[PDB]
């Protein structure tokens, strides 16, 4: 009743417009760009004399010192293990990051730089390309039973070029809460009954296979799988295993021994 | 390709027909 | 002079037909296989990391060996003469000993990275072209050309008559002048088999022995076979040639009247060696097509069109 | 104003057949990958069909395999999806989502809320 | 309400009819007689190196001498194009940056990104000293473009479909522009700095007026997301440069698209657009690491600027127009002539 009632008012504001039509506007563009053609260096070559192509020599020294710290600043970033976790927003992000809002983590001589983007809008097609080159994604879809929107994101990243070589890790969070929820209500109520069973081992597989359905499961980008819980102690250990495996794989690929 | 000495005619001829190594 | 022989030394014209064809194939199949490996590296910036610089060294040192082995050894198999002049008699045999130096050193430098990568994973992912490799290579090429210095000095052409036929042979004169080189003549056939064959198989088999132990997820198993074969196809392609020279030094005896038959046999075995040995330098780029998807995708864009 | 208008949605008894179309306009419906996203009750926007630009590369969700088919027709300038032996759980509002990037298989934010390239949809229904 | 939707459709239909009657002779017909520009050739002079990551933006200065770069490196190098000297190199709290601006007076720069802040820095305010002055928060959704219209005012596009205007001194937002449905992607201030245009991901640019904060006109002729728009010199037009692989030159006073710059071989999208001093030449970057110059009046190519191996993510012409600069994902910034 009031979602576009403002737009219809706007369109009327665009209607009562005094419009000079193309058979004076082309001349308007034509008149400006022909009278200003004499001053355009690109349209007409500017005379060779005007074309150029104490403190400065000191400035040459500033540039070197400035260019020095860039190499040193890049040293940390060179050894940094970049990561991101999508998790479709609401998920067990607090527990995992506890063990743009960029946290940090270092272990066994490495510098993890976990990146969480839950504060953005759902449409991420104009900024997700900034994460090309990240070592690997870390999905942590919690089985709190958004589940659906998480799957659709899996479809997009698993079928895009920027992430064609970045390995993907998949985590099933809140196992205790999931089991408590499903001990009474089965999964088949909202999903097809192909599960045919109500447990915690098959369900973890049944949730997994849906993700396996949409992927290429290539010998390179094989997913990683270890369901995790907020009362567990092996979540970061499995993350470390997957990340070190991915680093070894990148090294071997670089050596050509892959 | 070499052997005792060029006193031996046959051995030198072998170097004639042998790879350059 | 020693006693005469019961028969002449000759190489069957039938064998000439067989070998000259194999030399032609490996000559082409190596130039394309190793020049197309250079084209791949030199065109993609992202492929220029630490270990990939060495592959350019192994490949670069493998075009030289192919080029300086087939045309001058095939020509011997057919022409049986040395009209190249006195200078090149000290040049061609010098280059091939250098080129073989890079190939085995690069296969050793490459071998350490395949261990550094798996064991020292944290630190290896550092600079794109670490200064260490830039100085590791310089020694490898400079050391190789240094170690082949003796051949240029020692080799010299002579004048001789045989069965009424006048001949000239490029060779290492048995009457070497100085003590250092005099020991060289009686040790070359053991030096080559030691520094250039036994040592790289000692090194490359060593780090690759520690890499697989460190590496060991069924994919990583096939990574070993990429190495278990590469070292294996190094001994199967190089054992003959050294075996040919070792047998000459040992099983030859100028005092045996039945000797000239053995000389004929070595010529066949010696000439096969120049092909099998040249195959190894010609085989590494192939091994990158069957494992490295990044290279294979580059090969497909380079050889299939 | 790129517009994609759908038609064919209606009631059908379980196990039957149904085909619905998408007469697009405003753009060149020959170089854009396109989808069929449904919005069932109790769920958000889901992804079903993945008709690529060529017309040979088509993908489906596990819930939809061996039953749905998708097709394109440049001459008629329309998209086509068909449901055979559909179960009662196919009670959504099927939309006709074009992907934002022509000449590529990058279909990234087609199911997002407030997306700009899916028509109003047809209220497909299944009775009992 | 049903009538409101039908009313919207009816008024949209009548608006086009008002536009349809206005178009009597397309732009190409009258400008057929004028001699085309001819293939121009501008070859690089300066490849300004120093960034360790793909650079996402840049901007010139009214002096036409000092540049700016912004890249995922996390740095904001300010160059001296004449000598390629790194005059400044600023770090910032969040590495990710998608835009950068250079105040027309030259005493300030602003640089936002995927943090929802356009943080300003006092560039050459104190000798050998430059620090974060202001942080303009409260702007939901990532930030995609900032521009200075005066020492104390900034217009910023956003990921949340808004183009709020700010007061740097008080750090409080004064007037917010709304109406886009897809996130906004670019700005371009008019020379008179009372109007500005904002292309977004709804395939529709809109003309805003700074003073009274209303949408004067809405333009739509595209088929995909609009990426980067420039505003015609004289002040009555602007090119669009969308992911549609084409540039369209719209014109105010007519509410219609004058021409379309597209060629069947160009298959990728567009990520940058700019004009020349006189506006005759249109320069647009593409995803195929290739910027090619366009004849704004003839819609025919007039050269390429192939000097990068990765996407040309930015480009701009100097205020005097004596030079052009393009940045790209290959991490090198190039200055043409």
């Amino acid at each position: 009743i009031a979602q576009a009632r403002k737009l219809v008012e706007q369109l009327k504001m665009e209607a009562n417009i005094d419009r000079i039509k193309v058979s004076k506007a082309a001349a308007d563009l034509m008149a400006y760009c022909e009278a200003h053609a004499k001053e355009d260096p690109l349209l007409t070559p500017v005379p060779a004399s005007e074309n150029p192509f104490a403190e400065d020599k000191a400035a040459v020294e500033r540039s070197k010192m400035i260019d020095r710290n860039l190499r040193e600043d890049g040293e940390k970033a060179a050894r940094t293990v970049k990561l991101l976790l999508l998790g479709a927003g609401e998920s067990g992000k607090s527990t995992i990051v506890k063990q743009i809002i960029e946290t940090q983590f270092s272990f066994k001589d490495l510098n993890f730089r976990m990146f969480d983007v839950g504060g953005q809008r759902d449409e991420r097609r104009k900024w997700i390309h900034c994460f090309e080159g990240v070592t690997a994604i870390i999905f942590c879809v919690a089985l709190s039973d958004r589940m659906q929107e998480s799957m659709n994101l899996f479809k997009s990243i698993c079928n895009n070029k920027w992430f064609t070589d970045t390995s993907i890790i998949l985590f099933l969070n809140k196992k205790d809460l999931f089991e408590e929820k499903i001990k009474k209500s089965p999964l088949t109520d909202y999903y097809p009954e192909y599960a045919g069973s109500n447990t915690y081992e098959e369900a973890g597989n049944y949730i997994k296979v849906q993700f396996l359905e949409l992927n290429m499961a290539s010998d390179v980008k094989e997913i990683y799988s270890h369901m995790t819980c907020a009362t567990d102690t092996q979540n970061v250990k499995f993350v470390f295993d997957a990340v070190t495996d991915i680093i070894i794989k990148e090294n071997l690929k670089d050596c050509g021994l892959f | 390709c070499s052997c005792s000495s060029l006193m031996d005619k046959e051995c030198v001829y072998f170097c004639h027909l042998d790879i350059i190594w | 002079s020693p006693p005469p022989c019961q028969g002449p030394i000759e190489i069957k014209e039938t064998f000439k037909y067989i070998n000259t064809v194999v030399s032609c194939l490996v000559f082409v199949l190596g130039i394309i296989g190793n020049s197309t490996l250079l084209r791949i590296i030199y065109k993609n910036k992202c492929m220029r990391n630490g270990p990939n610089i060495l592959i350019a060294s192994l490949a670069l040192g493998d075009l030289l060996h192919i080029v300086i082995d087939i045309p001058i050894n095939v020509y011997k198999l057919l022409a049986e003469d040395w009209p190249f002049g006195a200078e090149m008699c000290k040049l061609v045999p010098f280059i091939q000993k250098a080129s073989v130096g890079i190939t085995v050193l690069s296969l050793c430098a490459l071998s350490i990275d395949r261990y550094r990568a798996v064991a020292s994973w944290s630190r290896i992912k550092g600079i794109g072209v670490p200064k260490w490799t830039a100085v590791e290579i310089v020694l490898i090429w400079v050391v190789s050309v240094v170690l082949a210095v003796p051949e240029a000095i020692g080799f010299d052409i002579i004048t001789m008559d045989y069965k009424g036929s006048y001949l000239r042979i490029c060779l290492l004169h048995p009457v070497q002048k100085t003590a250092f080189m005099q020991f060289y003549k009686t040790a070359k056939d053991w030096w080559l088999f030691s520094f250039y064959f036994c040592l790289p198989l000692a090194i490359t088999a060593f780090f690759y022995t520690l890499m697989t132990c460190e590496m060991l997820l069924k994919q990583r198993r096939e990574v070993a076979k990429t190495v278990f074969c590469l070292v294996l196809v190094f001994a199967l392609c190089w054992l003959p040639l050294h075996l040919s020279r070792i047998l000459k030094l040992t099983l030859y005896n100028q005092n045996d009247p039945n000797r000239c038959e053995l000389l004929s046999f070595l010529l066949v075995l010696d000439y096969i060696g120049i092909n099998m040995a040249s195959l190894n330098s010609c085989i590494n780029p192939i091994a990158l097509y069957l494992v490295s998807k990044r290279f294979k995708n580059c090969f497909k864009s380079c050889l299939c069109c | 104003q790129v517009q994609l208008q759908e038609s064919g949605g209606g009631l059908v008894q379980p196990g039957g057949s149904l085909r619905l179309s998408c007469a697009a306009s405003g753009f060149t419906f020959s170089n854009y990958k396109m989808n069929w996203v449904r919005q069932a009750p109790g769920k958000g926007l889901q992804w079903v069909s993945d008709i690529s630009q060529s017309g040979a590369s088509i993908s489906y969700t596990g819930s939809v395999k061996g039953r749905f088919t998708i097709s394109r027709d440049d001459a008629k300038n329309t998209l086509y999806l068909q449901m055979n032996s559909l179960k009662p759980a196919d009670t959504a509002v099927y939309y006709c989502a074009r992907c934002p990037a022509p000449f590529t298989r990058d279909c990234f934010d087609v199911t997002s809320t407030a997306y700009a390239y899916r028509g109003q949809g047809t209220q497909v229904t299944v009775s009992s | 309400l049903d009538q409101l939707r039908q009313e919207a459709e009816q008024l949209k239909n009548q608006i086009r009819d008002a536009r349809k009657a206005c178009a009597d002779a397309t732009l190409s017909q009258i400008t057929n007689n004028i001699d085309p520009v001819g293939r121009i050739q501008m070859r690089t002079r300066r490849t300004l190196r120093g960034h360790l990551a793909k650079i996402y933006a840049m901007h010139w200065g009214t002096d036409s001498r000092l540049l700016v770069s912004a890249s995922q490196d996390g740095k904001l190098i300010i160059w001296d194009s004449y000598t390629t000297n790194k005059v400044h190199a600023i770090p910032l709290r969040s590495s990710w940056v998608m835009t950068c601006a250079y105040a027309p007076s030259g005493n300030y720069v602003a640089c936002g990104g995927l943090d929802n802040i356009c943080s300003i820095y006092n560039l050459k305010t104190r000798e050998g000293n430059v620090r974060v002055s202001r942080e303009l928060a409260g702007h939901t959704g990532y930030l995609s473009c900032c521009r200075f219209l005066d020492d104390n005012q900034i217009v910023t596009s956003s990921g949340d479909t808004t183009c709020a205007l700010w007061d740097i001194e008080t750090g409080q937002q004064t007037t917010t522009f709304t109406g886009h449905t897809g996130d906004v992607m670019s700005l371009s201030l008019a020379p008179d700095t009372r109007l500005f245009v904002s292309g977004a991901c709804d395939a529709s640019a809109k003309l805003w007026d700074v003073r009274e904060g209303m949408c004067r006109q809405t333009f739509t002729g595209h088929e995909s997301d609009i990426n980067a728009i420039c505003f015609f010199p004289n002040g009555n037009a602007f090119a669009t440069g969308s992911d549609d692989a084409t540039c369209r030159l719209f014109d105010l006073r007519a509410d219609q698209e004058l021409m379309t710059y597209s060629h069947d071989n160009i298959i990728c999208g567009i990520t940058s657009v700019s004009f020349s001093k006189s506006g005759r030449l249109l320069l647009a970057g593409y995803d195929d690491f290739n910027c090619n110059v366009w004849d704004a009046l003839k819609a025919d190519r007039a050269g390429v600027l192939a000097g990068h191996d990765n996407r040309v993510s930015c480009l701009g012409v100097t205020d005097d127009g004596m030079a052009v600069a393009t940045g790209s994902w290959d991490s090198f910034l190039k200055i043409w002539n």
